[PDB]
């Protein structure tokens, strides 16, 4: 474990990879926003098909 | 004999002179190389 641990090891600080979970979180929310509104859309228009009857 | 040492010993130096060379291409590229890893992780994190 160690051995791949240090294998695959970048100089770099620690504290900087850790806020790359910002940059996620700001590129994943935009999904997530494409999903509610596609949700939305879809119970619209399912309400609408049991408004119709 | 003594006399044919010297290219002997004055080889090894100028081969080694090299050496030294390339150690010093290959630290250039670590650098050059730790530089991008730098960059992968800072993506990566």
């Amino acid at each position: 474990d160690v051995d791949t641990y240090l294998s695959n090891l970048q100089t770099k600080t620690t504290l900087s990879m850790i806020a790359d979970g910002l940059e996620r979180s700001a590129r994943d929310f935009d999904a997530f926003l494409e999903e509610n509104v596609t949700l939305e859309w879809e119970a619209q228009r399912k309400r609408i098909y049991q408004h119709f009857g | 004999s003594n006399a044919d040492l010297i290219s002997y010993f004055s080889k090894t130096a100028d081969e080694m002179e090299e050496m030294m060379k390339k150690f010093e291409k290959t630290i250039t590229e670590i650098e050059a190389h730790l530089t991008g890893v730098e960059a992968h992780a800072m993506a990566m994190q």
